[PDB]
Order: C-alpha cells, then sequence, then structure tokens
RNA sequence: GCUAAACCUAGCCCCAAACCCACUCCACCUUACUACCAGACAACCUUAGCCAAACCAUUUACCCAAAUAAAGUAUAGGCGAUA
RNA sequence: GCUACCUAAGAACAGCUAAAAGAGCACACCCGUCUAUGUAGCAAAAUAGUGGGAAGAUUUAUAGGUAGAGGCGACAAACCUA
RNA sequence: CUCCGCAUAAGCCUGCGUCAGAUUAAAAUGAACUGACAAUUAACAGCCCAAUAUCUACAAUCAACCAACAAGUCAUUAU
RNA sequence: CCUGUUUACCAAAAACAUCACCUCUAGCAUCACCAGUAUUAGAGGCACCGCCUGCCCAGUGACACAUGUUUAACGGCCGCGG
RNA sequence: AAUUUAUUAAUGCAAACAGUACCAAACCUGCAUUAAAAAUUUCGGUUGGGGCGAC
C-alpha cells in the first residue's frame, strides 16, 4: 500500500508536529496489533532524552531555565520546556519541579560524590548509593530509554571497576558503566495509575478500541506463575 | 490452418533476415550451439552400455540431466555451475509416503581474487567448487580463460573473459605502464587463449547487447542528397568532355 | 451505468476534472502565484497576412486553358534547375573546388537558422 | 555440492532426440553432499620462507584454507603447475652443481 | 544518540552499479543510444547537465557560503 | 379471409499452397488518445487439481522435432489401476 | 463506489430543563420495537401508525487502505457489489 | 394540497426550446419519440507558486471573568 | 449493572462490548506496537460498585528442570453399617 | 482419526572462519532432532426405517 511514516522530520524544534494515526495497521495496510484506532487528534512534541547536550559552540557543564511544565497527550509524564544559552528544548518533569527553577547537566565524575538535587543530570559515578534515578541510558550517549513513565523510578545499589548497578522499576538489576549520565528523582505524576477512567468511551478518546467479543478457552499459560528474578542485564563488555 | 513453419524454428528464423543477418558469422555460430554443459549435480554413468544384473543383458544407459534453476544474483559471481534444484522428494526416502517439495541451495562466500591480467581485485560471491575449479586451472585467469560459456553460467564471468581477450589481441600497454618487461611477461603464460580482437570484441555478449551494438556500428545520419548529384554532375561533365 | 464508449471531455467530471481538460488549444503562456496567468506576446501566432492590392489571381480558373499533364517536383528535378547552371559555368571557368560548396547554395548545417529544415521548427 | 538422483526411470531418447519428461521425473533422493567429504590438501611451491617451511620453491600439502587466504594473496606460495615446478628445478639444480 | 527521521522515508540508496564498469579496457552497452529505459541493458551514466541559460522559474541559488553579502561574523536580527 | 407461409444468397467449414509482419497530418502510460521541466520502480522461480484406481493416502497417457516396423516387446508399477 | 474496520482532512445537531452530564423531554437527522397492510408489490425487504436514540462509543459527504489457503469483525459463524 | 421549494456539490450528458410529423401518452391540444434548426458567452468556479537555509511552547468555546481535558485547523525571516 | 453493539432480508435479547478486578508475556528504538520504555505495551478472563471469592497440583497442560511450582490455568471437590 | 513437516522456530553436527596443549563470534548452506502452526484424506455392513443393542 502506499502508505508513508509520518516520522519524517530531520530537525529538532519545540513545535508541536503534527502526525497521523496508524490504526494498528503496518505499511502492508493490513493489521498487525488489535485495538488501536481513532481518539483526539495529537500533535507531537519532541523531547530530547539526551539531557548533556552542550551547544554547538559550548562545551562542559552547564544549566537550564525551567519555563513551562504542561500535559503531554503522547506519554504519561509531564514535559518541561526548558532554556540555556539561545537553545530551548522539552523533557521529561520530574515529580516536583516548576516554572522558575534552575537545573545542572553535567558530565564531571569527581573523586566524591554529590549532594543530588532532583531535576539535575549527573552521570552514575557522581551520586551516592541508594539515590533515586530515572532516564537513564545503556551507554554513554544513547539517550535514555528507561525509567520514562510516570512516577517511575530506579535505585543505584552500588559500583564496581567503573560500572553501575542500576534496579528498574520491575525489580531487575541492570549493569552498566559509570559514565552514563541519568536523571535524579521520580517522574511526573506520581498518581497516574490511580485513575479512574469512568466510562467506555473515555477509552474510545486515548485511540483503544473494545476487545473481540469472541470467547477463548485458558491454556497451561494462564495461571500464577512463582519463577526467580531473572539473572542481570549486563551491558558492559569485559 | 498451419503454419509454414513449426514455431520452434521462428528464433532461428529471425536471425536469417533483419539487423541480425548483418552480425558477424563468427558469434551467430556461438549462439546457436548447444553444447552440454560439464555434470554438477549428477554423476554420469561414464560408459554407453551396462549389464542390467536383473536379467543380464547389455542395456543401453543415457545422461539426462537434471534441471538447474539459476537465480538472478548468480550473474554477479562465479558459483561454478552450481544452482537451485527444484525437485520434490517422497519422505523417509519410502515411496509409499507422500510426496513433498524441497529445494537445495548451495553455500556461498564472499571471497576476493585478483586477476593478473586486468591488475584488479574483485570481491566476488562463489561456492566451494569455482574455488577448487580455480585451483585446477592454477588461477583465475586460466579458469575464466579456458572454462566454457555453459560452464561458467554467469554473465559477470563472461565479461571477464572478453576484457582479457581484449588485451591480450590488443596488446593493452595500461598493463603495469611501468614495467614493461613485467608486462610481456603475462602475455607470453595465457598466449595460447589469444583470439583476434574482432573475434574477442563479441564475446559473452547476449542477443539484446549484440543488436545495440550493431545497431550502432550502422548508425550515421544520411547523406545529403545535395552531394550525390554533385559526382553525378561532375563525373558526367568529364564523360562528355572525352567525347568532344 | 457509467457511458465507457463515450468521448472523455471537459464536460465530464467534477470541478477538478473540468478544469484540467482542455480542447486542443495550444498554451500562450504560464501560470502564476495567486493564479494569475502571464500571456508571452512571442507565444501566440502572429498571422503574416500579405497585400492583395493589384493581385490577378483568383479563387477559380477559366475552363479555356489546356489539360498540363502532372510532374511532381523531384530533389534531382530542383538540382538541376538551381543548383546545376552555376556549377557548370564555373566548371567552364575552371575554379570549382568542394570548399565553395556553401556559395553555390549548400547548407552544412541548420543550426543558428531562423527556420530549420530537420527538424523544422516553423508552421506552415 | 548437493548430488542428487531419480527415483523412477528415464525412458531413453534416441540418438539425436532430447528425453521425455513426466512429472514424476522431478522427485529426487540425495546421493550425497560432497561438503560432508574428508577434506584435501593443496600442493603448492612456497616463493618464500614460512613458519611451517623455510625452504624456497618446497613443495608443501597444506590445508586449503591456508594456501587460499593466506599464501596465494600474499604471493608467498605460487600454485605447483608443471610450469613453475621447472623453474624452480633450475634454481635447485644451480645448487648442485 | 536519537537521531531525527525514519530512514524508511529518506531517499533510497542509489542502484548499485553494474559489473561492467569494473572491468577495464570494457566499454559497457548501454540503453543511453535507444533513449529509453530496459532491463536486459547496462544503465548507462550520464553527466551533470546544465541548462545553459536563465529561467527565473526554475532557478537555483548559489551555495550559502558562496553569496557575496557573507560573513562569519552572525549578526542576531 | 387475417395472421402467416415459401425462397438463395451473404458468408462459413475442412484441406492444400505460401512463413509472417505498417504508414496523411495531429493525439495517446497523467484521469490513455492530454503541445512544453530535475529523474534514477524495473524482467526470470517445480503448475495444481478434477479424474482413474469402483474409497483413498504411492501412482493415473497429454505433440516435442521421420511415416512405417521393431512393440504394446524390454522395462516400470499400493508389481494394482495403469505407464 | 454495497458493507465490515481503519487513515487523511471536513460538515451537521432547533427549542426546554439542568447547566456537571456516553443526563432527561423533544425537531431535523440515525435506527427499526410492536401492529396492520402489502406478498409477481410502489418496493428482489416497502407503506402508514406506534416506537428507540438524538453533544456522542453520535450521524454524515469526499478521497485513500486491508482480497479469498484471505481480509474485517463491541463472535451474529456477522459482513466483503441484492 | 403544500410530502415542500430555490441554489450549490456530486452524478448524468441535450433528455417537454422553435418548425414539422404517418410516432406517442387513457387521450387522431400535448409530447419526454422521430427529423431539422437553434442553444450555456466570466467577474462565480476550476486550472497556481524560483532556490537554499531558517523560524513557528502559550487551543477553541461572542474569549472577557470562570472552569476543564480527550490537549487541539490556520503565523516566518535571511540572501 | 448502566449509555452502547449484533444476525442488511423471519431473532435487538438474558447474547457481545463496557467502567472495575485479576492472570500471563516483554528490560527495548528509526515503517506497526512507537517517534513509545514496566504507574508502559501486548495476549486473555470475568464484568461497575457493596459483602465475599472457600478445599484440591494426584491426572492433563504450562513453567522450572534436581527435587519441584502453578487452579482469578484445563478441571475436580465420597461411601457403607449402627 | 491416519499420514506428513514442505513451511516457521529452536537445538545439535557438519560446512565456513582464527588464534595462543586448548580453541574460534554470528550470517549463510546441508543433514538430523524437538515443538509450533498447518496440510491431505476417511469415518464399514447386516438391520421388519435409521440409531442403540446384537451380529
Ligand atoms: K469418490
Ligand atoms: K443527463
Ligand atoms: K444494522
Ligand atoms: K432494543
Ligand atoms: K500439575
Ligand atoms: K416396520
Ligand atoms: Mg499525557
Ligand atoms: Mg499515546
Ligand atoms: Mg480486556
Ligand atoms: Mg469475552
Ligand atoms: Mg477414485
Ligand atoms: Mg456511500
Ligand atoms: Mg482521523
Ligand atoms: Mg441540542
Ligand atoms: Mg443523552
Ligand atoms: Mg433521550
Ligand atoms: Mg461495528
Ligand atoms: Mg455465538
Ligand atoms: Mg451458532
Ligand atoms: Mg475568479
Ligand atoms: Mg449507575
Ligand atoms: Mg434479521
Ligand atoms: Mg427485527
Ligand atoms: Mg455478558
Ligand atoms: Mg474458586
Ligand atoms: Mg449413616
Ligand atoms: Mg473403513
Ligand atoms: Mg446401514
Ligand atoms: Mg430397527
Ligand atoms: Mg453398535
Amino acid at each position: 500500500a502506499n502508505f508513508v511514516s509520518w516520522k519524517s522530520r530531520t530537525k529538532y524544534t519545540i513545535t508541536p508536529v503534527k502526525m497521523r494515526k496508524s490504526g494498528g495497521r503496518d505499511h502492508t495496510g493490513r493489521i498487525r496489533v488489535h485495538g488501536i484506532g481513532g481518539g483526539h487528534k495529537q500533535r507531537y512534541r519532541m523531547i530530547d532524552f539526551l539531557r548533556f547536550r552542550p551547544e554547538e559552540t559550548k562545551s562542559g557543564p552547564f544549566e537550564e531555565k525551567v519555563i513551562q511544565v504542561r500535559y503531554d497527550p503522547c506519554r504519561s509524564a509531564d514535559i518541561a520546556l526548558v532554556a540555556g544559552g539561545s537553545r530551548k528544548r522539552w523533557i521529561i518533569a520530574t515529580e516536583n519541579m516548576q516554572a522558575g527553577d534552575t537545573i545542572l547537566n553535567s558530565n564531571h565524575i569527581g573523586r566524591m560524590a554529590v549532594a543530588a538535587r532532583e531535576g539535575d543530570a549527573h552521570p552514575l559515578g557522581a551520586l551516592p548509593v541508594g539515590t533515586l534515578i530515572n532516564n537513564v541510558e545503556s551507554e554513554p550517549g544513547r539517550g535514555a530509554q528507561y525509567i520514562r513513565a510516570a512516577g517511575t523510578c530506579g535505585v543505584l545499589l552500588r559500583k564496581v571497576n567503573g560500572t553501575a548497578i542500576i534496579q528498574l522499576p520491575s525489580k531487575r538489576q541492570m549493569q552498566v558503566l559509570e559514565t552514563c549520565v541519568a536523571t535524579v528523582g521520580r517522574v511526573s505524576n506520581v498518581d497516574h495509575n490511580k485513575r479512574v477512567i469512568g466510562k467506555a468511551g473515555r477509552n474510545r478518546w486515548l485511540g483503544k478500541r473494545p476487545n473481540s467479543g469472541r470467547w477463548h478457552r485458558k491454556g497451561g499459560w494462564a495461571g500464577r506463575k512463582i519463577r526467580p528474578l531473572p539473572p542481570m542485564k549486563s551491558y558492559v563488555k569485559l | 490452418p498451419l503454419h509454414k513453419y513449426p514455431v520452434w524454428l521462428w528464433k532461428r528464423l529471425q536471425l536469417r533476415e533483419g539487423i541480425c543477418s548483418r552480425l558477424p558469422g563468427h558469434y551467430l555460430r556461438s549462439l546457436e550451439e548447444e553444447r552440454t554443459p560439464t555434470p554438477v549435480h549428477y554423476r554420469p554413468h561414464g560408459a554407453k552400455f551396462k549389464i542390467n544384473p536383473k536379467n543380464g543383458q547389455r542395456e543401453r544407459v543415457e545422461d539426462v540431466p537434471i534441471p538447474i534453476y539459476f537465480p538472478p544474483e548468480s550473474q554477479r559471481g562465479l558459483w561454478g555451475g552450481e544452482g537451485w534444484i527444484l525437485g520434490q522428494i517422497y519422505a523417509n526416502n519410502d515411496k509409499l509416503s507422500k510426496r513433498l517439495k524441497k529445494v537445495w541451495k548451495p553455500q556461498l562466500f564472499e571471497r576476493e581474487f585478483y586477476s593478473e591480467i586486468l591488475d584488479k581485485k574483485f570481491t566476488v560471491t562463489v561456492t566451494m567448487r569455482t574455488l577448487d575449479l580455480i585451483d585446477e586451472a592454477y588461477g583465475l585467469d586460466f579458469y575464466i580463460l579456458k572454462t566454457p560459456k555453459e560452464d561458467l553460467c554467469s554473465k559477470f564471468g563472461m565479461d571477464l573473459k572478453r576484457g582479457m581477450l581484449l588485451r591480450l589481441a590488443r596488446q593493452d600497454p595500461q598493463l603495469h605502464p611501468e614495467d614493461p618487461e613485467r608486462r610481456a611477461a603475462i602475455y607470453d603464460k595465457y598466449k595460447e587463449f589469444a583470439i583476434p580482437e574482432e573475434e574477442a570484441e563479441w564475446v559473452g555478449l547476449t542477443l539484446e547487447e549484440a543488436i545495440e551494438k550493431q545497431r550502432l556500428l550502422e548508425e550515421k545520419d544520411p547523406v545529403p542528397l545535395f552531394k550525390i548529384y554533385v559526382a553525378e554532375l561532375i563525373q558526367q561533365l568529364q564523360q562528355q568532355a572525352l567525347s568532344e | 451505468g457509467a457511458d465507457r464508449m463515450s468521448k472523455w471531455t471537459s464536460k465530464r467530471g467534477p470541478r477538478s476534472f473540468r478544469g484540467r481538460k482542455g480542447r486542443g488549444a495550444k498554451g500562450i503562456g504560464f501560470l502564476t502565484s495567486g493564479w494569475r496567468f502571464v500571456q508571452i506576446k512571442e507565444m501566440v501566432p502572429e498571422f503574416v497576412v500579405p497585400d492583395l492590392t493589384g493581385f490577378k489571381l483568383k479563387p477559380y480558373v477559366s475552363y479555356l486553358a489546356p489539360e498540363s499533364e502532372e510532374t511532381p517536383l523531384t530533389a534531382a528535378q530542383l538540382f538541376s534547375e538551381a543548383v546545376a547552371p552555376a556549377i557548370e559555368k564555373d566548371f567552364k571557368d575552371g575554379t570549382f573546388d568542394p570548399d565553395n560548396l556553401e556559395k553555390y547554395g549548400f547548407e552544412p548545417t541548420q543550426e543558428g537558422k531562423l527556420f530549420q529544415l530537420y527538424p523544422r521548427n516553423f508552421l506552415r | 555440492t548437493v548430488i542428487v538422483e531419480r527415483w523412477w526411470k528415464v525412458p531413453l531418447a534416441g540418438e539425436g532426440r532430447k528425453p521425455r519428461l513426466h512429472r514424476r521425473h522431478r522427485v529426487y533422493k540425495l546421493v550425497e553432499d560432497t561438503k560432508h567429504r574428508p577434506k584435501e590438501n593443496l600442493e603448492l611451491i612456497l616463493t618464500q620462507s614460512v613458519e611451517n617451511v623455510g625452504v624456497r620453491g618446497d613443495l608443501v600439502s597444506v590445508k586449503k584454507s591456508l594456501g587460499r587466504n593466506r599464501l596465494l594473496p600474499q604471493g608467498l606460495a605460487v600454485y605447483a603447475s608443471p610450469e613453475n615446478k621447472k623453474l624452480f628445478e633450475e634454481e635447485k639444480l644451480l645448487r648442485q652443481e | 544518540a536519537y537521531e531525527w527521521g525514519v530512514r524508511s522515508t529518506r531517499k533510497s540508496e542509489p542502484p548499485p552499479l553494474d559489473r561492467v564498469y569494473e572491468i577495464p579496457g570494457l566499454e559497457p552497452i548501454t540503453f543511453a543510444g535507444k533513449m529509453h529505459f530496459v532491463p536486459w541493458l547496462a544503465r548507462p551514466i550520464f553527466p551533470p547537465w546544465d541548462r545553459g541559460y536563465k529561467d527565473p522559474r526554475f532557478y537555483r541559488s548559489p551555495p550559502l557560503h558562496e553569496h557575496p553579502l557573507y560573513k562569519d561574523q552572525a549578526c542576531y536580527i
């Protein structure tokens, strides 16, 4: 079919971009995921998940000022508009973030730990043990791919040979380098899991279609299954 | 009604008229030739007669080749006459079991060879058989120059041949311009495959590539009639003067 | 229920179809921004009409005329009438060479001309 | 290299005719795949000294993977052809004299 | 990090050249003389074409750095 | 007495022979028959099944390059049907 | 080009109550509960009356997409040109 | 009587204008059938745009109080 | 439970969906899920709320594999005489 | 229910490949194994109708 993806823009901007829905269909045009269709129209706001992204003419630790914390219809968390130097960008807001705060983005790993403030971005080897974190990355410069959802938070367990042991929201441990940047604190909208849809129509506004009426018989996959926490996932090559 | 000629002869009737009739002779002979390829995916009997064990009589035996399907990606490499075998099988080799579709594919590798006549390295896709055939010919140049077309089974292998034969006929000095002695030594090893340039420039070309070539050799703006009539005039005036 | 055996015309189809289809009239310009059409004076055919004053010929010819036979004109017929006389004269004079063929009337090329013969760039 | 064989017999065609193939003549049975047979060595002549053999013009039956991958590209070893043996035979002859 | 623009929306890589252009001393037979594409002939390589005359409706401005009024020191307007 | 009835041409069929194969101008792969602008998509790949076997499951004739004859012979085949 | 679901960009919803509403009364509009009529008919599924909904999971025009070993489906073995 | 009506879009393509008629409607004046002749005139509408880089956080709802979520249809500059 | 949905052309319903509750799976990026990241997404069951959801892992299945684990998994949850 | 694993996935061996007595990432190909999801075909007779029972 003549399907073209809307994710064509090649330059970053804070302007809300118009995106088109899929309906659970792939480029072939056939349904590949059920339960997706319709919903209120939405404009996408690019999010910069690389906190430490010095400007073209600048290098080293920099600071940004929070301008506005607003609602995002493309994610469960809230986004914040920060401005440093001559540029502006969207980021994931933390639990306690207001218009007027000044956040820090640094890559310096000092001999000693640093007093951790919420919203600040430091490497994993520059934070004390037991510190809550969010938006971690697998390797340096990869970009934050974890702990992005509302209220989610990790914790730093220990540091070993330039490697940090991270505990994910699924109570699973992940091992990465100490040069990977993470943000301190929890993610915004802590009470998102306590929302009540109330009526079926409100799920049709979110782009969710009703389940199939066909009756299925359960198999052996069903039923409680007490299995042990899987081993630690390591992105460090030795 | 009926056709004057059978349908299987229509393709050779197109080579008698038109621009194809104006093609070289040696090229046209190489097309109608249907020499048998070398067996790859089956063993030949080796003899013409055998003694059937059941009755003990001298029966005749014939070698029937197995159809081989050559994918288009085989014309960009050197598979050595190998290809896919599109056939059937019996489950558990039992005739009374049901019959299934089976495809046997060859194992391909991406190697790098060097040609001495061309002084250039190519990254071709090959099979284990091609590597053995290059070791029996003692180089890639002999393999490309000895092996015929029906055994090469590659358009790229036939274009290399044309490239090599053109340098053996033109005696191209571009090969090692700064090493005359070395160059001469290379052409003295492949002197048994030398073919005149006139005949070595049509090697490997298909019927569609040759027609386009011959068309370009005949393409020329028509001569104006102003010049033709002047020649007739001047030539005619001279004859008139003699009679006077 | 559609007539697939009827001539497709600009009168058929929705608004976008009826405006894009024409009738065979050649264009004399282009559309600019704002749907503003720009007319090119050089694209409009200029009629070259001659003066018909004191012209003897008339639409018809009197029947009191001979039944001359038809001799279609050929290239060889045109060469001998116009080009040959000049060549014969120079041949007798003793000064004739191919280099001067352009002087006799021959055209080596058609470029740099207003009315080229092939491919012709003028109207009947 | 996959080598196969037909289950059913093919009737003789004659002298100068092509056989008549049927739908049953597409059924094959795997006879042998040459990629599972014992490997063989590669007879080569050494143009330069090598860790395995430091004598020039010496015959070595190395594995196919060793000669094709390293020796032949580098030019350390040349193909042990009837003509190459003669060239190196002369050098050996000079040493004897 | 995360790059913007999916490869499916980007311009597809040009088709790989035929292997006849890798063999020295050999002229490829293309469909340039036929004035139209055919699958059984090599794809020719045309040289960069220039209109040769000015046409406002089809004008292409020169690169930025070539503009006369170009300064390294930026001016915030 | 109405309605009707009646007809012999049009051409067609099977062979033989011979290989076959265009044109005034203009328009036509975009919504064909649409005068006029930046492109690069490209072709190849075992026919299956009905049916027969009184089911069906291996199997079941399909011009393939000379008429005849060798011969429905050798041979193949749930060694059955049949080939 | 019917229909099922989806995509893009559009359109429509009086008046009253409450003004919060997948809220109520009730036009347009959508549906088709019960009854009679009709049964080669006005109609290869209609007519009259009576009814359900009518700011929402609403209705609807336009262009496009998913094709039969399949698609689509708030599963009726529905619907995919009577 | 008024179930409407006028117009636009879509679709259709000369399909109740004149003359004539043996054709036609239940109807030998009429006519949607036949033959000939005539006819719809752009301002509405359709048919658009030089290049490169760059800009575009702050709904709508009389948009002002006010209150929301399902978070929204409209903008540039430089050469 | 509710508004809602279905057998266009004999069934509009107690059938389907549904807010809620629960089980299972997944530690991740450049064409769907998603330009998303376990307070997420997907596969399913039941059916708002309120009081509750009891016993059984022998068998089948699934998971883990060395025993073993698991029923809001398929399913099951006595009898004779006085 | 009988037949089958072509297809898909996993695993193993082979093939291919390297390095300092030990041993080589995956992709691809071939041969096996196990699942998944499917495919082809059938569902006998007698019978005071058939089914059940019986034969
Ligand atoms: K039957
Ligand atoms: K009409
Ligand atoms: K309906
Ligand atoms: K109802
Ligand atoms: K169990
Ligand atoms: K009876
Ligand atoms: Mg949100
Ligand atoms: Mg979303
Ligand atoms: Mg559900
Ligand atoms: Mg259900
Ligand atoms: Mg049968
Ligand atoms: Mg419609
Ligand atoms: Mg939409
Ligand atoms: Mg209202
Ligand atoms: Mg309501
Ligand atoms: Mg109501
Ligand atoms: Mg529906
Ligand atoms: Mg049902
Ligand atoms: Mg049923
Ligand atoms: Mg206008
Ligand atoms: Mg209630
Ligand atoms: Mg019904
Ligand atoms: Mg009903
Ligand atoms: Mg229910
Ligand atoms: Mg229970
Ligand atoms: Mg008792
Ligand atoms: Mg039986
Ligand atoms: Mg019976
Ligand atoms: Mg009975
Ligand atoms: Mg019984």
